[PDB]
């Protein structure tokens, strides 16, 4: 068996949802922001967000909403988590007493029902009668609002349509009713229903089918001045309301895909949208007054004011302020403003939230010299791309360099004291023909730039035919200095060649120092890529010199330098290059038990290959043949976002579902078969996406530092910019962490009373198992936050084991000092 | 000749590497060295000798030679390593029994998840499947193991059974003791997990019907680790076994013994409501708990669901292979 | 495809076992010895019909590529039921069935499976299996022995006597080579004409043709009564050779 533990080093920073209402005091204003398994509770004030409680939560954040039912001063909270964990909470605070209560819980996952393409649906009634929630295809589910359902028991409502896109609860209606686009095969078409808690199933809704714009997204529940709702699209924005029908198509929209909505008056005659391309826009509700006394509304109109961070979700605080929850760049409180400035605009950034963004790749270096190590990190995405250096000084220290193109992969070559950073940015089918950027980036703001010139892949016999205003990446590899991030040079790859895979080495007898690319030719007719590139680049003397290329049947997913040698996965294949006297690659052997070598790591004549859904393969290369041979296979299939090796006997792996399983050779020579054979020791529900493993740690190391109970140090890198950190224990050291985890979880009181062993359990939609051989160290870590009485009752009948003394006695005291060590790990 | 099985040598395959771990000994990838066609070799070893050659292998030799069919895994000869001797009473060398290779597993490809089945994909999927359960249920073979590990795909969209391990001969005139713990625990049919031996081949429908349900939802449908848990598990959708439903259910052995919580009423319609109407029925027929009553191969291949599929239009399920490797943003 | 595992009469002159310079009296009184030896060791062991009958055509099919001078044949016969076993899904252990061979085989006997009869026995399976090509599946003339006679209506008495004349011819046969020149159909047919002469019954009036004087071709298509009275004739030469009379 083997024992690893496992802690944050920096939490979730990406916004995964955000509401208003009055949730800490029926007279405040309160924000809540959502990060993944994080619950940010702010105060709104005149000059930003006052924070005022922060909890964890042990499950991923999926649905969040405010409400207040008849008889409560408040709103109260509702959460869902994306593993089924329901609850209710409340706010209560006794003077400097702040905790979260937990008014109803329960989990509502069904024994048989198929998971929604658009994912988990939260709504309530306007008059809190009920939550609508959609999990399955063609399934309801009702949690009726009602003082007894302390459980949260729910029943399910069949559903005809079952390609649903999105819901809402309807304002102005007699009964509940729920307003949906859905799809079948003759397009998206817009629906009501009413939800009868008496009889437990639908009635006929108030306004028949309209057909709809074939990518209708988004629904709004428009208040009770109008009525009725407003269909987002890609080109259009419809309104219904019964017989009433308008629709406006301006060509603003339909340059970048709208992806979120709030409403500003509460009136509804105002509403913020955001689309991926950042722009905010202020949709209006025209009235018009009937001699009737009644309102209808007579037209809609959009108006650009400016441009945001590329928002998950918008929310609109008071007077002008505005919070951007932003997922791939940083979140934002912005203020609009009545005059446009001089440039046009409406927008005007207040403050800046930092958000490591998704983290496609990362890389540890000491640039100062100090023992320590920095961070650099690839973060963010398309306008919000940037670098990101990472060190410790209580907080972490954070630079930003900004790039406005999409980061790909990062690596360090000292002998030049700059990185070589992969790059892609967006460029549209213009009338020229040929291609044009929607705005400048590292890539076209070099000091020096070249362009591939390659005749590999020229005859291009297959037609690839272009239509005005579609999108291309465009692929850079970018030479980036490591004391100011200036852009000193930019290399663009060939039309649709995508660079995948980035590494700095000296190869052979070679002193040069160079940079290697592994590309794939990308056409959109390709299920997989058939051609690709290896490419050898010479930094030098601030120009990038192209001193070799070497064809390849496929895509370079990932390649690797090994004793002088190159390792490059190319689809199924895993190759050994060698570097010839003349500058060229040569290949040495090659293995092809594979269905796509999409990671690849080493540790002397020994390869950990990552492949799409067959888990992790332990290769060795063998000199004395000239060849690769397999030491051991984990059978059992796993979807891999990131390998590594943490020793010669245990592999560490990602998993999709966001999971961390650990693999070790069965090391019994009874059998070849149990040789090949690599259990998997560990399991761990991590609830984030790993994207990067990297051996190193951010610990200033003067090496007057006491040697830690842990061993080893891997960082990695998630897509909601979670950092975090797995390390080695003893058998003995696991047991006792291990131990008082049991005892901790029965004393911490957790928020909706999630069970603390449900949530690390190893999930996929087809598997559950109890977590082994990993310690959640963020829970151990907690036990200096426990008040002194729970303390004391943690440690009664603690013994210790394995040590100076067999059985050893611990006390309150005791714990505190060990645990604080175990927090100088990062 | 073509015929004369157990001469040639393992030296005509490339090994290209281990795909699986299977039960007499491990199974590989390789390449025939004069054809170029891949292969899958698994391993026979009679090292062990504590009964000579492992009967799974004889079954799957004995019963793979006799059947041919679309959905069936050809099996396409036997070799063996070098002797190393002369002398036999001295050799160790092992056998390989040659298959086509296949691309897939359904196992393997439903664990990554993101795999999309239609209604289509499941149309020519099961009916494959199920034109080769009949084909060797009309020759009177069970195959007393089927799960989604056991069933494999190629992109073609080519579905094929494999694994017939625990294949043995049903006899309807002579009632036959069997062993009784053949089907995985998720695929055995509620007359297994009641003891009952002389089952019929109606065993295999109802581990094709588990499958049905799991295309719809991507996950098994009767998830347990004890027979006990299973039963309920079954129960809570089936309904209970009883003699109101399951005349003979008195006579199995452990009737009195294994009784759910409650005396459920079925639900199978209602918990699967999201199914198409033609789909259902075919579930409904396939999941009954009679064995008696649960319809034939025959009878699910002349079903509204699967009468009218075109086996031509072989329709392969999406497999992602670009843009899988990076989640979009 | 599928291994051919019919030889003519003539061919049987040149097995190995008549090259080494056994006669053909010899090969044939140590094919009946093995057979019997199978035969009796597995009804010892409580085996169903069609397992003895796999072993012996094991046994008689192993006997056409080796030499019972190389090869002792109790071990090959003791070998070939084990296996026998395992094919037809009747299985015994082979501790069991070397424990069944010494009860019945005598000292010089027992001889020839050596210090180590456990060990003779496993040792030769990869033989066997690689001598049988691996066709493990066999017919015998029992299944249609039965299949016909169940189209057969009439007297349920005199069919009945037929049936188990037959049966009892079939189980002779074994002791030949029979098995190595005819399909087991063309047996079961031949039997069924054997048993018809001997009780002067004329099988056609029993038959859905019962004008058609030639009542098995509408059971096996092409067989000449000529091929039907050469396999008659040689079960009935088998007993004559001893002092056993028909059954009757
Ligand atoms: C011998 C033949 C019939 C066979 N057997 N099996 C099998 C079964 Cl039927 C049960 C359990 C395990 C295995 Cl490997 C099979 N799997 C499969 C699916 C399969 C599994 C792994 C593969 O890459 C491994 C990459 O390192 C590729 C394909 N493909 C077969 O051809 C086959």
């Amino acid at each position: 068996m083997s024992y690893n533990y496992v802690v944050t080093a920096q939490k979730p920073t990406a916004v995964n949802g955000c509401v208003t209402g009055h949730f800490t005091s029926a007279e405040d204003l309160n924000l809540l922001i959502a990060k993944n398994t994080r619950l940010e509770i702010y105060v709104v004030t005149a000059e930003g967000l006052r924070p005022v409680k922060e909890v964890g939560m042990y499950g991923k954040i999926a649905v969040m909403e405010l409400f207040r039912p008849k008889g409560e001063s408040k709103d109260l909270l509702f959460i869902l988590t994306a593993k089924y964990n329901a609850c209710i909470l409340e706010y209560k605070q006794s003077g400097e007493s702040i905790d979260i209560i937990t008014r109803a819980h329960g989990n509502v996952q069904d024994r048989i029902g198929r998971p929604s393409e658009t994912g988990i649906i939260g709504i309530i009634d306007p008059e809190c009668r009920m939550i609508g929630l959609r999990l399955y295809d063609g399934l309801f589910k009702v949690i009726p609002l009602d003082r007894d359902n302390k459980e949260l028991k729910a029943f399910n409502i069949r559903l005809e349509e079952l390609h649903v896109i999105d819901v809402k609860f309807l304002y102005g209606c007699q009964a509940p009713t729920i307003c949906f686009v859905y799809q079948d095969p003759q397009g998206r078409h817009v629906k009501t229903y009413e939800v009868s808690l008496r009889e437990k199933e639908f009635n006929k809704g108030p306004w028949k089918q309209e057909n709809v714009e074939a990518e209708a997204s988004m629904v709004i529940a428009v208040p009770e001045p109008f009525g009725g709702a407003i269909i987002i699209g890609q080109e259009s924005i419809t309104y219904h309301n019964g017989d009433k029908y308008l629709a406006i198509a301006p060509p603003i929209i339909k340059q970048s895909t709208i992806v979120c909505h709030n409403r500003v008056d509460p009136n509804g005659s105002r509403y913020l949208l955001g689309d991926m391309e950042g722009r905010l826009f202020m949709l209006l509700l025209e009235k018009e007054e009937q001699m009737d006394g009644t309102v209808t509304l007579k037209d809609l109109r959009v108006e650009l004011l400016g441009e945001t961070s590329i928002a998950e979700c918008l929310t609109y605080l008071d007077n002008g302020v505005v919070f951007v929850g932003s997922r791939l760049g940083d979140s934002q409180l912005v203020k609009l403003n009545v005059d446009s400035n001089e440039q046009g605009s409406y927008v005007v950034a207040m403050e800046t939230f930092t958000n490591l963004g998704p983290i496609v790749d990362m890389c540890v270096v000491d640039l100062e010299r100090q023992g320590q190590g920095q961070l650099v990190t690839c973060s963010g995405a398309f306008k919000e791309g940037s670098l990101r250096i990472i060190r410790n000084g209580q907080k972490l220290h954070i630079r930003t360099v900004p790039l406005y193109e999409s980061p790909r992969k990062i690596c360090y070559q000292e002998v030049s004291q700059c990185f070589g950073v992969l790059s892609s940015r967006i460029e549209v089918q213009d009338t020229s023909g040929g291609t044009t950027a929607l705005r400048p980036s590292a890539s076209t703001q070099a000091l020096s730039s070249s362009v591939s010139s390659s005749k590999l892949f020229s005859s291009s016999t297959a037609p690839h035919e272009t239509s005005f205003g579609e999108e291309v990446e465009v692929h850079n590899l970018l030479i980036i200095d490591q004391h100011t991030f200036e852009v000193l040079h930019a290399h663009q790859f060939l039309q649709n060649e995508y660079a995948l895979s980035l590494v700095s080495c000296k190869l052979g007898k070679d002193p040069n120092t160079y940079f290697i690319v592994g590309t794939a030719m990308v056409y959109p007719e390709e299920a997989e890529p058939k051609q690709g590139r290896i490419v050898v680049f010479q930094y030098s003397d601030g120009k990038l010199q192209t001193v070799a290329e070497k064809e390849v049947k496929g895509a370079v997913y990932s390649m690797v330098e090994f004793n002088g040698k190159l390792l490059a996965s190319i689809n199924s294949t895993v190759r050994l290059y060698e570097w010839t006297t003349e500058k060229e690659l040569r290949t040495e052997c090659n293995h092809y038990n594979n269905i796509m070598a999409l990671y690849l790591k080493t540790k002397g004549d020994f390869i950990l290959v990552g492949d799409l859904m067959r888990s992790v393969l332990l290769l060795a290369y063998k000199p004395m043949e000239g060849n690769f041979e397999e030491i051991a296979r984990d059978f059992n299939p796993n979807w891999m976002s990131a390998v590594e090796i943490l020793d010669d006997d245990n592999f560490l792996g990602a998993e999709n579902a966001f999971n961390l399983f650990v693999c070790q050779k069965d090391s019994a020579a009874t059998t070849d078969e149990e040789r090949q054979h690599l259990q998997e020791v560990g399991l761990f529900h991590l609830g984030e996406f790993v994207n990067v493993f990297c051996h190193g740690s951010l610990v200033m190391q003067n090496l007057g530092e006491t040697s830690t109970p842990t061993q080893g140090s891997v960082l990695f890198g998630t897509v909601n910019g979670m950092i975090g950190l797995v390390t080695s224990l003893s058998e003995s050291w696991y047991n006792l962490l291990l131990d008082m985890q049991n005892r901790l979880n029965k004393v911490i009181k957790s928020v909706g009373k999630i069970e603390h062993s449900f949530w690390r359990s190893f999930h996929t939609e087809r598997k559950t198992e109890p977590a082994t051989g990993f310690i959640d160290g963020d829970l151990i870590e907690s036990f200096l936050d426990i008040s002194r009485p729970k303390m004391q009752e943690v440690v009664a009948n603690l013994q210790y084991d394995d040590g100076s003394g067999m059985k050893r006695e611990a006390t309150a005291d005791d714990l505190i000092k060990v645990v604080e060590e175990l927090t100088r790990i990062h | 000749t073509e015929s004369d099985w157990g001469k040639r040598c393992v030296d005509k395959f490339d090994i290209i590497g281990i795909i699986g771990e299977g039960t007499y000994g491990q199974v590989y990838k390789a390449k025939d060295k004069d054809t170029g066609e891949l292969v899958a070799l698994k391993k026979v070893r009679l090292d062990n000798e504590k009964e000579g050659f492992p009967i799974t292998a004889i079954r799957e030799i004995k019963i793979l030679r006799q059947l041919i069919h679309r959905s069936v895994v050809n099996m396409k000869e036997i070799v063996t390593d070098k002797q190393d001797a002369l002398d036999f009473k001295k050799d160790k060398g092992a056998f390989y029994l040659v298959f086509e290779y296949m691309d897939h597993d359904l196992m393997g490809l439903l664990e990554s998840g993101l795999v999309h089945f239609s209604e289509d994909h499941i149309k020519s999927f099961m009916k494959q499947l199920m034109e080769g359960l009949e084909y060797c249920h009309k020759k009177n073979f069970l195959h007393r193991d089927i799960k989604c590990s056991n069933i494999l795909l190629n992109n073609s969209g080519q579905i094929k059974l494999a694994d017939f391990g625990l294949a043995r001969l049903y006899n309807s005139e002579e009632s036959r003791p069997y062993t009784n713990k053949v089907i995985t625990l998720w695929y055995r049919p509620p007359e297994l997990l009641l003891g009952e031996e002389r089952y019929t081949p109606a065993i295999d429908v109802w581990s094709c019907g588990c499958i049905l349900g799991e295309l719809f939802t991507k996950k098994p449908i009767f998830q347990a680790n004890l027979e006990l848990a299973q039963l309920e598990l079954i129960s809570r959708l089936c309904g209970s076994p009883c003699p109101a439903v399951w005349p003979d259910v008195i006579r199995l052995p452990y009737f009195n013994t294994m009784k759910p919580k409650k005396q459920y009423r079925r639900r199978l319609r209602e918990e699967f409501s999201f199914i198409p109407s033609a789909a259902l029925d075919l579930l409904d027929h396939m999941l009954t708990l009679d064995p008696s009553k649960r319809c034939t191969a025959e009878q699910t291949l002349q079903s509204d669901f699967l009468k009218d599929v075109e086996l031509s239009k072989m329709a392969p399920p999406d497999l992602p292979h670009w843009q899988d490797c990076h989640e979009l943003w | 495809t599928k291994p051919c595992w019919y030889w003519d009469k003539k061919d049987l002159a040149h097995t190995p076992s008549q090259l080494e310079g056994l006669d053909p009296a010899t090969e044939a009184r140590y094919r009946r010895e093995g057979a019997r030896f199978i035969f009796d060791v597995g009804t010892r062991l409580g085996l169903h019909y069609d397992t003895l009958a796999t072993g012996i055509i094991y046994f008689h099919r192993f006997y056409m590529f080796h030499s019972f001078k190389q090869f002792p044949r109790y071990v090959t016969g003791a070998c070939c039921l084990f296996l026998a076993g395992k094919v037809e899904e009747t299985p015994k252990k082979c501790k069991d069935i070397i424990k069944t061979a010494r009860s019945l085989l005598n000292d010089v006997q027992f001889g020839q499976f050596g210090d180590d009869p456990k060990e003779e026995v496993m040792v030769l399976e990869r033989i066997l299996l690689q001598t049988i090509k691996f066709d493990l599946q066999v017919e015998h003339p029992y299944q249609f022995l039965l299949k016909y006679a169940k189209q057969l209506k009439g007297d349920k008495n005199k069919i009945q006597k037929l049936v188990q004349m037959a049966w009892t011819f079939v189980n002779d046969s074994l002791c030949t080579t029979l098995s190595l020149q005819w399909e087991p159909e063309i047996i079961a047919v031949a039997v069924m004409y054997l048993a018809g002469r001997l009780c002067k019954f004329e099988i056609q009036e029993w038959t859905s043709k019962p004008m058609y004087r030639r009542w098995w071709e509408q059971f096996v298509q092409d067989v000449p009564v000529d091929v039907l009275e050469d396999i008659c004739h040689q079960i009935l030469d088998l007993y004559s050779q001893g002092k056993q009379q028909m059954p009757h």
